[PDB]
């Protein structure tokens, strides 16, 4: 045996032998023959230290020759043709390859193998993969991969066996892959991927499963190449089950508190259609979420078929095991930075020690997502050593940028430019306390506003807020001018808001405003009567002022995915936001909406629009203000002619034609919405048509005008522009897109029944939304 | 490596210094590796990595900072500079967030994460157990006491908000863990007070009185002996 | 912090739950682990007087007690000694009803 005395480790380059001895499992004065040799050699082989180190026994000064492992100080990349330099850079550095980092050849080999496999996974097989190694300075080395990809990998022929049940034409129509063609030249739609192949495989197999053929035994698939390994052909053979009939699926097991009668009620299976695979999946989902809605996350169902040919039925007995009633031990919260913790706790149920149900858990999911403060949230269940009845349910948060400035511009067809300003803020770096500034300005209007609110004034939570406004309207503009005047509206208000259930939530608000209505030189009788009834005139002009005690009552709910891509669901709601009694002008006006969406196809869909309301008031004032009139005809009305162009076009000074409209709101939308599939699934392009129904009435017939009748018949009733339930026939196209930089308006309008008293507009364009 | 000019070590150090003074970083960081390759047997790697970590703290990310620092920890675990490293570790997980838009003189720090202050506590514990006579430890002690105070305030706020919802059952275990593992903290009186409120709301006279004896033995003087607890604000 | 307004919308509060057949299974005189497996994890557990394991119930409204049911259990030197509470009897006729 020999004792260590200041091992003279030589042959080192930059190993700082002090830290070597520190890394040595032994120090001076340690007895050693062979025990630590393998340990030290493997320790230095780890961390990429060396490759050849020798140890001997010689008078305490053991010559530990060491050869420094190469360290890639500088790394380089090339050959990135299909992918960019950044992509290859990150996916390589994900496997080491940092500065120096003690480069090893085996790391090179595994990395190149992995990347090669990644590329061959896609439609690239005839690929030249030739990395090059250049010896840089003493330890630094350089590598650069060279990738020379093939032409492409195209699928020429698609063929099958056992196709006696359905025509290969229809089935190939069903399967979501392409072959050679002219309209398929776009976006290289005939390329191949293993993953997408498998996806289409399960898709078509499930399609057959719904077609009544049991278990659809897939025999085998094979892919065969061609000359130059360029073109490929796919052939899969399967075995169908034949037609059948299912009408007697049964369930069994224990229920504990659960009622078996409720189980029978929820069992939605019938002999009709003889089967449905996804219906079976859905009923499994329903039963499972029920089995755990009571607090059993680990109750498990067992399926088993019981065949019977001839009658061609296979019974399904569903055996359930419930057990181990589960509660929650503690809740942890992640992604809590820049915000409070109770704020997200405000909403979910199951405070603690509660029967773990997904039923209210998905409700919590929905409740937090509609907050929109985070793009992604995940709910994570984990038990501990004290396993029974107690599991952690920590959840995820994804903090998203929200504190910025709302400086956004847009363009409108009539007025022109419009700008928006104000800091966007909803969270004073913590709890909600949502308060912000919002203002807009155009050549015809301006409106500043500050908002301030807490969504939860109470334990359940009541939203209380202040909100100011200063909107002023300047209808007088260039040639395309509606009746010229100004509007002066400003002031503040308080908004209160309470939910009545998980899906219903109302909000009220009372305030008081003031307006100074003003006129111009001689205006039609609808102005003279109004001003001489309440206002005061001076010369050829005049004005009026009044108090604006206003009340507001509202309610709503959403049910569609939307997010600029509408899906199943619709908007429900009602509102009443005008100067309510308590001051002059005793008025009342309703509100409605319907946004029915029918996603019954891959791209084509239709939306039904819904609105009902009467703006008529009561009390001392039996009339309707001109400025409170509807702007019938145009975009927001019908998307048809130019804005605010329904009703009697009255003659006046200079003999122009400006209408009024009524105080009746009712609309019916029906448009075939769909994207463009040429480019990709990007959430960027739509397309539809324009076909709307809009009704608006006043009741009063108009017969006397400025020495001229603008109607075909002298006795033209002005209560409705046409027969009862008034509307004009019109329908055109609508090029939709989604976002060049966001907002848009584009559509082609074609009218019908062109009257001699109405004006049309075939195309309209707006930018940066409005308001 | 735009120029790869040959210079002396102190010139590069001063250039890095002014780059920090001028908030210039890419050249400052990129000259570090070239100087190290040119000057392998040099102490400048340690200052380079620590200043890069400081800059990354001044930036959003810290991953490459930690990569380099535990890389060094594997390199020379005897260069006494590691005291700063773990310290800046506690700093990088502290996230002081020096920005004008979010001054918030209050800044309770009670929102970062449990992971950050757990790691801070363990890091400074290793610091003190290995360097009781460190270049500085009072800041470390202040950091641990502040973080544990923030933890206790967090949990107490959770309990009181539960009380806003009257989640008596949850608050029970809340209090039990507060007294169990969060000793000598200012947030104890209200904990046991709300505990008493829970038991009396849950009709548990004997245990409520037992806790009364506990508190009076511990806190004979407190306004809430005669004051039934109420939530602040 | 006062004057609750008429919001006809409240969260659904729970006190606790227990399965009656376990009450039917309650025999006196076995250890902590035995009764543990018999019933399961108690929702709470003190330490200084840690033989008091009881469950509860409440279909509360805004924090007010609405329904309740309790069964405290006592232990000595790691064995069941006794238990008592208001839930045992109602659990008994519930078990007789469904069986």
């Amino acid at each position: 045996d020999f004792t260590i005395q200041d091992i003279r480790v030589e042959g080192l380059q930059r190993t700082e032998p002090s830290t070597v001895f520190n890394y040595l499992p032994v120090k001076v004065g340690d007895t050693y023959n062979d025990t630590h040799g393998s340990a030290i050699i493997k320790s230095l082989y780890a961390t990429g230290f060396f490759d050849d180190v020798r140890v001997e026994t010689a008078d305490g000064q053991l010559l530990l020759t060491v050869i420094e492992r190469p360290t890639i100080g500088s790394l380089n990349i090339t050959g990135a043709k299909m992918l960019q330099n950044d992509a290859i850079k990150k996916n390589l550095e994900s496997f080491g390859l940092a500065q120096s980092q003690y480069f090893n050849q085996a790391t090179l080999n595994q990395a190149v193998a992995g990347l090669k496999e990644e590329y061959l996974g896609r439609g690239k097989l005839n690929i030249q993969i030739t990395p090059k190694v250049t010896k840089l300075a003493r330890n630094r080395v350089d590598i650069d991969i060279t990738i020379d990809e093939g032409k492409s990998a195209k699928i020429t022929d698609i063929e099958f066996e056992g196709n006696q049940v359905y025509s290969d034409r229809k089935l190939m129509r069903q399967m979501s892959l392409t072959e050679g063609g002219i309209w398929t030249w776009l976006t290289r739609s005939d390329r191949f991927d293993r993953q997408k192949f498998a996806q289409d495989m399960e898709k078509v197999t499930d399609f057959y499963q719904n077609n009544g053929y049991f278990d659809f035994r897939i025999l085998d698939t094979d892919i065969q190449t061609n000359e130059d390994k360029t073109r490929q052909t796919i052939k899969i053979t399967v075995h169908e089950g034949g037609r059948f009939r299912w009408g007697k699926v049964s369930i069994e097991g224990d229920t504990n508190e659960v009622p078996k009668a409720e189980l029978e009620k929820l069992l939605t299976m019938k002999p009709g259609k003889w089967y449905e695979r996804q219906q079976m999946t859905a009923v499994l989902g329903e039963i499972q979420n029920r089995m755990g809605s009571a607090g059993y996350a680990y109750s498990e169902i067992s399926v088993q078929p019981l065949p019977n040919a001839g009658t061609k039925t296979v019974d399904f007995v569903l055996h359930i095991e419930p057990g181990r009633k589960i509660y929650v031990n503690e809740i942890h919260i992640t992604g809590n930075n820049k915000t409070r913790d109770e704020v997200v706790r405000r909403e979910l149920r199951q405070m603690e020690s509660a029967p773990y149900d997904t039923s209210k858990l998905q409700r919590s999911k929905e409740r937090v997502e509609l907050l929109g403060y985070f793009d992604n949230v995940q709910f994570d269940a984990v038990p501990l050593a004290g396993t029974p009845d107690k599991v952690d349910l920590n959840m995820s948060l994804t903090e998203r940028s929200t504190g910025s400035l709302d400086l956004s511009a847009g363009w409108v067809q009539d007025t022109g430019l419009v700008m928006s300003a104000g800091v966007s803020q909803d969270n004073l770096f913590g709890t909600g306390k949502s308060a912000a500034l919002r203002a807009s300005r155009s050549k015809t209007t301006l409106n500043g506003s500050l908002s301030f609110t807490d969504p939860y004034f109470t334990a359940d939570g009541v939203s209380l807020g202040y909100d100011i406004y200063g909107k002023a309207f300047d209808p007088r503009k260039a040639s395309t001018s509606v009746k010229q005047y100004k509007t002066t509206t400003a002031g503040g208000g308080v908004r209160m808001g309470i939910p009545v259930t998980e899906y219903d939530r109302v909000n009220f608000g009372l305030a008081a405003e003031h307006l100074t209505v003003n006129t111009y030189n001689k205006a039609p009788k609808r102005y003279a009567d109004f001003i001489r009834k309440y206002g005061k005139t001076d010369g050829a002009d005049g004005s009026f002022k009044g108090l604006l005690y206003k009340g507001t009552v509202g309610w709503g709910r959403n049910k569609t995915d939307s997010a600029s891509w509408p899906t199943r669901g619709y908007l429900t709601g009602v509102n009443a936001e005008i100067a309510l009694p308590g001051s002059k002008l005793q008025y009342y006006s309703a509100t409605h909406n319907q946004t029915w969406f029918f996603p019954l196809s891959k791209t084509f869909t239709l939306m039904l629009g819904g609105e009902v309301g009467i703006a008529g008031g009561y009390g001392r004032t039996k009339e309707i203000p001109f400025f409170e009139n509807f702007y019938g005809g145009g975009l927001g009305s019908v998307r048809g002619y130019e804005s605010g162009t329904l009703g009697p076009k009255v003659y006046d000074e200079y003999g122009e034609k400006i209408s009024y409209g009524g105080n009746k709101k009712a609309n019916v939308s029906a448009e075939l919405l769909f994207p463009m599939p040429g480019a990709k699934d990007a959430r960027t392009v739509r397309l539809s048509l324009f076909a709307d129904a809009g009704s608006v009435w006043d009741g009063r017939t108009y017969t006397a005008a400025e020495n001229g009748n603008n109607k075909s018949v002298y006795s033209e009733n002005a209560h409705k522009s046409t027969f009862t339930n008034e509307l004009r026939y019109s329908a055109g196209g609508a090029v939709t897109w989604l976002s060049p930089l966001g907002p848009m308006k584009f559509s082609y309008a074609y009218p019908l029944k062109k009257k001699p008293e109405d004006e049309i507009q075939r195309f309209q364009f707006q930018l940066g939304t409005t308001f | 490596a735009q120029i790869t000019q040959d210079w002396s070590v102190e010139k590069l150090y001063a250039e890095a210094q002014d780059e920090l003074n001028s908030s210039n970083y890419t050249r400052a960081v990129k000259l570090y590796e070239i100087l190290e390759s040119r000057f392998p047997t040099s102490r400048h790697a340690r200052q380079s990595q620590l200043d890069t970590a400081y800059a990354y703290y001044k930036d959003d990310e810290k991953d490459k900072a930690l990569a380099a620092i535990e890389r060094f920890r594997r390199l020379h675990p005897q260069h006494p500079n590691m005291d700063y490293a773990l310290y800046l570790r506690g700093l990088v997980l502290f996230n002081e967030d020096q920005s004008f838009l979010n001054k918030l003189a209050s800044q309770d720090w009670s929102d970062r994460d449990p992971k950050a202050n757990r790691e801070a506590y363990q890091a400074f514990a290793e610091l003190v157990q290995r360097f009781p006579n460190s270049k500085y430890a009072a800041d470390a002690t202040a950091r641990m006491v502040k973080l544990v105070d923030a933890l206790g305030g967090n949990e107490m706020s959770v309990a009181r908000y539960y009380m806003k919802r009257g989640a008596y059952i949850a608050a029970a275990n809340r209090a039990k863990k507060i007294i169990g593992s969060y000793q000598n903290t200012r947030y104890v009186e209200e904990s046991l007070a709300i505990l008493e409120l829970a038991y009396k709301k849950l009709d548990k006279p004997q245990l409520a009185a037992d806790t009364r004896r506990v508190l009076e033995t511990n806190f004979p003087k407190s306004p809430f002996l005669t004051h039934a607890w109420q939530p602040d604000d | 912090r006062v004057s609750l307004f008429p919001s006809y919308k409240l969260k659904i509060i729970q006190g606790n739950e227990l399965e009656p057949r376990a009450v039917a299974a309650l025999r006196p005189g076995m250890t902590k682990d035995q009764v543990l497996l018999l019933l399961g994890s108690p929702i709470l557990r003190d330490a200084f007087h840690t033989d008091r394991w009881d469950y509860t119930f409440n279909t509360s409204r805004n924090g007010i007690i609405k329904e309740r049911s309790n069964l405290t259990v006592y232990f000595e030197n790691g064995v069941l000694v006794r238990t008592e509470g208001d839930a045992l009897q109602n659990a008994a006729e519930a078990l007789r009803a469904k069986q």
